[PDB]
């Protein structure tokens, strides 16, 4: 994020400091809804971390106050945003595995945004069946 | 629509939409009243259906571009 | 006379109906009379029946969730305020005028004060005359406040309290009794210094005999 790399990077001397990682979504939602949404959000960041960042401000007129981190939306242009890092989640997935969006079910996608993933070398233990 | 769920399916039932009434200047023209160069290609047909005696001279009369959203 | 179930069967009343409404209920989903019923998710439900879908549309899945517990509180508000309406016109014309039945008999009261100089007992006496609908009147005379009331059982209990209890030189009630019809006509208030002015409008409704009690207690306690 714009505001940890470069903050950190110039850091002087090795420090303790505080951040609210929920700007103002705990005025209006949940901490469980918060706490997907974010993990959403920095599942979007880890992925491409550019197209992202263009996501993430939906409109010329969303800004980031200094205050916090995250530009501050509507809840549903918040709900756009989360479907547009959706769909920018699932695009990798799609490309580097070379399978249809379509074809991913609502279970594996759960996992695909949480971050579990499975393969299996060993295809010769099919003799257990 | 009826947008119900009976069981196990939603049905949705609109029902049958009323045509539109004619005028006192529309009315369903026969083949009697087009030339002879279009009065052979409606072999078998003595009068002519409501849209194409709606725009009948917009699309035999005239050269124009038609666009027929029937 | 009226009859009264007692606790454990209005319980069973109560259960009875209660499950009758819900085989009702239960039969109209079988038949799908109605859509089988959604499950009742609040915050902390969230994740256990929305679970996997909340984390591909977290804020559409809150504000679904959210949506069902405002309809849910939709409903409640607009059941409560719909029984409401009821008070609307059964209020102070359904809710406060009973008029405790007086029609076979009128509970009267006579009291006599000793000093009835102040303007604030005689207007909190007017009101409470024509709060409860209790008719009267109150006579003024030298060292003698002669107040009649007349009215129901429950008026008249509660005007039995308020003159000795709630107003403060003494009051006592001289005549506590019930009468065929009315005599007094609304609350009203008239001054005589003599005792024969008095006496001659108290004979005007053929209560006469509420002067001659006042006049004969008070020559009692002024002789002893």
């Amino acid at each position: 994020v714009e505001k940890f790399g470069d903050l950190i990077l110039k850091a002087t001397e090795p420090q303790m400091v505080l951040f609210n990682l929920y700007d103002d979504w705990l005025k209006t939602i949940s901490s469980y809804t918060a706490f997907s949404r974010l993990i959403l959000i920095l599942r979007a960041l880890h992925v491409n971390n550019d197209r992202a960042k263009v996501i993430l401000k939906p409109d010329k007129t969303t800004i980031t106050e200094p205050h916090h981190i995250w530009p501050t939306l509507t809840d549903e242009e918040w709900i756009k945003v989360e479907v547009q890092l959706k769909d920018l989640i699932l695009a990798d997935y799609g490309k580097k595995n070379n399978v249809n969006v379509a074809s991913l079910t609502q279970s594996e996608i759960r996992d695909i945004i949480l971050g579990m993933e499975i393969s299996a070398p060993s295809q010769q233990r099919q003799q257990i069946a | 629509s009826f947008r119900r769920q009976r069981k196990g399916y939603e049905e949705v039932h609109v029902p049958a939409l009323k045509p539109k009434p004619f005028g006192s200047e529309e009315q369903l023209l026969p083949v009697e009243k087009l030339p002879k160069y279009a009065q052979a290609g409606f072999e078998g047909f003595k009068t002519l259906n409501r849209i194409q005696s709606k725009l009948y001279r917009a699309a035999l009369e005239t050269d124009e571009n038609l666009l027929l959203c029937a | 006379l009226g009859v009264y179930l007692t606790k454990k069967e209005q319980k069973k009343l109560r259960r009875q109906t209660r499950r009758e409404a819900q085989k009702e209920l239960q039969e109209k989903v079988r038949l799908g009379l109605m859509p089988p019923p959604e499950p009742k998710v609040r915050i902390s439900n969230l994740m256990r029946v929305l679970g996997t879908e909340a984390v591909q549309d977290p804020t559409k899945v809150e504000a679904h969730v959210r949506a069902q517990m405002a309809k849910r509180q939709k409903a409640h508000e607009e059941a409560n305020a719909a029984r409401k309406l009821t008070a609307e016109q059964r209020k102070v014309k359904k809710i406060k005028k009973l008029k405790e039945d007086i029609s076979q008999g009128v509970h009267i009261s006579v009291y006599r004060v000793r000093n009835l100089s102040n303007p604030a007992k005689k207007f909190k006496i007017e009101a409470n005359a024509g709060q409860l609908y209790l008719t009267g009147v109150v006579v003024l005379h030298k060292d003698v406040n002669v107040v009649v009331v007349e009215g129901g059982p429950k008026a008249q209990k509660k005007f039995k309290r308020l003159m000795l209890h709630r107003i403060k030189n003494k009051c006592v009630l001289v005549w506590e009794g019930t009468a065929k019809d009315r005599s007094f006509g609304e609350m009203k208030f008239k001054q005589c210094p003599t005792e024969n002015m008095a006496r001659e409008h108290f004979k005007k409704h053929g209560a006469e005999h509420y002067w001659d009690l006042a006049l004969s207690e008070s020559v009692l306690e002024s002789t002893d």
